[PDB]
RNA sequence: GGACCUGGCGGUGCUUCAUAUCCCUCUAGAGGAGCCUGUUCUGUAAUCGAUAAACCCCGAUCAACCUCACCACCUCUUGCUCAGCCU
RNA sequence: AUGAGGUGGCAAGAAAUGGGCUACAUUUUCUACCCCAGAAAACUACGAUAGCCCUUAUGAAACUUAAGGGUCGAAGGUGGAUUUAGCAGUAAACUGAGAGUAGAGUGCUUAGUUGAACAGGGCCCUGAAGCGCGUACACACCGCCCGUCACCCUCCUCAAGUAUACUUCAAAGG
RNA sequence: AGUAAGGUCAGCUAAAUAAGCUAUCGGGCCCAUACCCCGAAAAUGUUGGUUAUACCCUUCCCGUACUACCA
């Protein structure tokens, strides 16, 4: 369910999300996902549930999700992948034979 | 007989001191520094003369007054 | 760069003027309406030139074809010209 | 083929603007006359040379060009800012001819008729002449030229903290 | 959403005669472009009732102020 809460005279679409499999937490960065395409990228502004907020949700916690970007619409059936991203040293693809 | 040389000189002075006008502060700053280093360049001056005339400290009663101050 | 010369200019001075002239003054007009006509924009596959005074019923004392240089299509090759070209 | 020839064809008008013609009428309109007249006269008046329809003329070819007739009877009711011409047989108004074309203009050239008003007082303006002044202009006042705010390029200075390097010491005393 | 106060031309201000000034448009002025000078366009958010007229009343629309309220 979408939800258009007024707190300080804007108002604020919160996107109401089951969590299925896995973990949300309000560090790790997040995208949006519509049927299989990718619509955004980037991290929630607030994460609050039940008029909490809530830094980790297990799976199966109810949490209202609102996004930093307004352009952003939320449907009924959107999906939401959460993600960590950690950088990796990377080595040179160049082999010189041995 | 024409003013052209004083009107480069005119403009070069106005931009002189409009220019001090922005940057009063930060020479407030500069010149109180550059006062401290030119006052502790005349303590070692004058610390070098009785180091090499065999003295070890300053001679009795003298203590080195402060020339650069207002 | 200094000092001169000439010329131009001056919201530069004096004086004297402007006879259809700068202003006021006399007379009929223009800009207002409709039409004719030219030009500029726009448009069209579809000329050019003039274009402040000194262009704008100007070249044209003049375009239905011709004029015609323009556009589209077709055609010709020592071709009206001891060539030709409004490039 | 940037040459030459043939067939067909476009040259319009949302808009703006210049010049001109005709008018908004009663000093007029129509008729007779060519200056002793009678009518008209505001929603059947004044006023289109436009539109529409027909005919005719020219031409091989005309909704198309021009003329005429018929129908139609609009705007307009005297024009903002500003602006043009003209010193006398002039302006204004009226009339005719011609060039050029097969034909074609409210255009041009030209002949004639009737026939005015102001003309005087000034020096900002437009402009001139004479004697002057000034001038950094000279592509000449649409001239020349001064500062703020930009990329790029070049050099210099200041400067916090720190680091490196160099210099001096015995040219001394016990 | 409620409650209060509200609504003009693109803006604004007066009047309800709907005008004035900017913005816009075109013309004029100049060598030309500005300024400037002239003209034209532009409506009283909407429904009616109501009255000279909408300035009154009402319908609906939008925003303003505040609050309810919502992950
Ligand atoms: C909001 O409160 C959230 C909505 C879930 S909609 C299935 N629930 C719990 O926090
Ligand atoms: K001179
Ligand atoms: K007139
Ligand atoms: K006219
Ligand atoms: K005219
Ligand atoms: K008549
Ligand atoms: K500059
Ligand atoms: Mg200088
Ligand atoms: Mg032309
Ligand atoms: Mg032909
Ligand atoms: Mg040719
Ligand atoms: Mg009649
Ligand atoms: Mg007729
Ligand atoms: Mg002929």
């Amino acid at each position: 369910a979408t939800f258009s809460v007024t707190e300080g005279k804007k108002k604020v679409p919160v996107a109401g999300c089951r969590v299925q499999k896995g973990q949300l937490e309000k560090q790790k960065k997040f995208k949006l996902t519509r049927n299989g395409h990718v619509i955004w990228k980037g991290s929630l502004t607030s994460l609050k549930h039940h008029k909490d907020d809530i830094s980790i949700v297990k799976t199966g916690m109810d949490c209202g999700l609102s996004l930093d970007e307004d352009n952003m619409e939320f449907q009924v059936g959107d999906r939401i992948v959460c993600y960590e991203e950690k950088q990796i040293q990377a080595k040179t693809s160049w082999d010189p034979g041995f | 007989k024409n003013v052209l040389k004083i009107r480069r000189r005119k403009m070069n002075h106005h931009k002189y001191r409009k220019l001090v006008k922005k940057t009063r502060f930060l020479r407030r700053k500069v010149q109180e520094g550059r006062l401290r280093r030119k006052q502790i360049k005349f303590e070692k001056d004058l610390r070098r003369i009785w180091l090499k005339a065999g003295l070890k400290e300053a001679p009795e009663g003298w203590q080195t007054p402060k020339i650069y101050l207002r």
